[PDB]
């Protein structure tokens, strides 16, 4: 009957492409009065709690730390960008609830992000991380990729 | 002589980190063990450097005084040993063990 | 109602994808190693790379034939090495 | 230390006969090398004579032959005959299309 | 059995010490 | 039933890079433990006394100990010796 938005967990998403690394930190917000609404079916309630809304808090790329052009897709750019994220999560008091890490692709920043989180740079965030997962998007047939490059 | 050997055995570092130019990338700082002859060289050079800060014109006198102070506990080269062992403890994981 | 509140735990994990690991709070680097093993046993990195550029069907068929031959050839090679080692052990 | 890793010690079953070699490291290594899932046949429905296509509405049984992501296992891994592999794969694909797997 | 169990004792100890060092990593 | 894979006739039977077991150096492991002992109980702590004593003896004469650091594989010698006997080739 009253909006009671509360954070349930945080999602640390990393997209590691060939030319850049994108790191997004989000909050899984749950209106704790959703079940108190009128005209709400058991299906709508279960469907609302199975995909809870998400709000973006921190969005970073390797170009936000001053890495330009070809340097954006390198290992060092990702390692420093991962550090800046782990710091901004502590400077925003967003290290109280559990964090779920979602990694997307297999560029050079995937192993830098993992090293920065299992090392000194991520000794505070790693303590809250409860689940790691991969979200690489593959196609079963799908659209035709571009032709092979003749180099 | 027993005092000299005891001082050399306490001042010399057991291990020392060395940079190996392995690979086109940055060299690796890996702790390496030292033999007794290599340990004595490191400790002796520290003693000589400390001795040459004393006032006597005669090297034998400066060396004698330096060795007496080390046999009595006081020496500025124990700091050097602690700093070489700190670095090695930091790079303990860099060791290969095969 | 609460019926839709107390039955969300299983429901949440009932629609799993199989690409998730529960982190070991003690050794968090061992959980990332487990996730990497899943990726390699489902050929996720290989499939992603193979989907970047289009390959003609004839070329795809050629590569599939050669890869199978090399896989089978290696199995035949290991069988012969095992015979060698067994024969050596018995003094042949 | 009064403890040894299980991988470095062999536990001789009860009622079995042994040789002095059974206490050596060679036995440990030999048991690892020749460790195959040969007991699967007796626990493998698809290696019993049933038609795998009769299990297309039983995702629990079919889920034993796919990886964590749902990828059908190669015959090299399942150890099935060509016919059963062919029938099992059809069952899984049909199960996926019905909305059960 | 003693001859075999003596060699096995040495190897176990050796391999329970390499593991300790390798795992320390 | 387990599929046997039979190779075609081959010009040779050889392992490109035969695997060898390189036993770990006893002095290096002693150093790796002492370094760890100092990491927990502290540098020069009385708890690591035995480690220090053992390390000194291991490295007294040679920093890597007196070891037979030489091991080679013979698989290729035997494989070439036995291949013609065990390949199952038909008679001429
Ligand atoms: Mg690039
Ligand atoms: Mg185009």
């Amino acid at each position: 009957y009253k909006p009671k938005e509360e954070v349930v967990k945080y999602i640390l998403h990393g997209k590691f492409t060939k030319n850049n690394t994108h790191l997004t930190f989000s909050s899984v917000v749950e209106d704790k009065n959703f079940h108190k609404n009128k005209g709400l079916t058991y299906n709508d309630t279960m469907l609302y709690y199975l995909n809870l809304p998400q709000k973006v808090k921190i969005s970073l790329s390797t170009g936000c730390l001053g890495f330009r052009k070809a340097a954006r897709g390198e290992y060092e750019a990702a390692f420093q960008t991962s550090g800046r994220m782990f710091e901004l999560i502590k400077e925003k008091n967003m290290l109280n609830k559990d964090i779920e890490v979602v990694m997307d692709d297999f560029g050079k920043g995937r192993a830098a992000f993992i090293s920065a989180l299992v090392g000194k740079e991520g000794a505070s965030v790693v303590k809250k991380v409860v689940k790691i997962s991969d979200a690489t998007k593959l196609k079963f047939g799908g659209v035709r990729s571009p032709k092979m490059r003749r180099l | 002589i027993q005092a000299l050997e005891k001082s050399l055995d306490e001042l010399a570092p057991l291990m020392m980190t060395k940079t190996f130019n392995t690979g086109v990338a940055k060299a690796s700082v890996i702790p390496v063990p030292l033999n007794k002859r290599q340990r004595n060289r490191i400790a002796w050079n520290w003693i000589v450097q400390s001795a040459n800060q004393r006032v006597s014109s005669d090297f034998a006198v400066r060396l004698g005084e330096e060795l007496t102070a080390i046999a009595k506990g006081t020496s500025s080269a124990f700091e050097k040993r602690d700093q070489i062992h700190k670095t090695a403890i930091a790079h303990r994981a860099y060791i290969q063990l095969k | 109602a609460e019926i839709a509140r107390s039955s969300v735990e299983n429901a949440q994990m009932r629609f799993n994808s199989g690409k998730s690991i529960i982190v070991n709070k003690n050794n968090p680097a061992e959980s990332f190693k487990r996730l990497n093993r899943i990726m390699f046993e489902n050929n996720i990195p290989g499939d992603k790379r193979s989907q970047r550029f289009y390959m003609k069907p004839g070329k795809v068929a050629e590569l599939k034939r050669s890869q199978r031959h090399r896989k089978e050839f290696m199995m035949g090679f290991k069988r012969l090495i095992e015979i060698v080692k067994d024969a050596k052990r018995k003094g042949y | 230390t009064k403890k040894i890793d299980q991988s470095l010690s062999k536990k001789l079953p009860k009622g079995t006969i042994y040789d002095p070699f059974d206490f050596s490291m060679g036995r440990i290594h030999l048991d690892r090398k020749y460790q195959a899932n040969k007991n699967s046949n007796r626990n493998d429905i698809m290696k019993s004579g049933a038609n795998p296509l009769e299990f297309y509405a039983r995702p629990r049984i079919l889920s034993r032959y796919v990886t964590s992501t749902g990828r059908i296992q190669h015959r090299d891994i399942t150890g099935l005959s060509a016919k059963n592999q062919r029938r099992l794969s059809k069952a899984i694909r049909r199960c996926q299309a019905i909305g059960l797997m | 059995e003693q001859e075999v169990l003596d060699v096995w004792e040495k190897k176990v100890v050796e391999e329970t010490e390499l593991m300790a060092a390798r795992t320390s990593n | 039933k387990p599929p046997v894979y039979r190779l075609p006739p081959l010009p040779r039977l050889k392992v490109k890079k035969p695997i060898i077991r390189q036993e770990a150096n006893k002095c290096l492991v002693l150093m790796s433990n002492l370094l760890q002992c100092w990491s927990s109980y502290g540098h020069m702590s009385p708890k690591c006394a035995g480690l220090v004593t053992e390390l000194k003896s291991c490295t007294s004469e040679s920093a890597l100990g007196k070891r037979n650091n030489v091991q080679k594989s013979n698989i290729n010698y035997h494989a070439a010796r036995l291949y013609d006997r065990i390949n199952g080739k038909p008679h001429d």
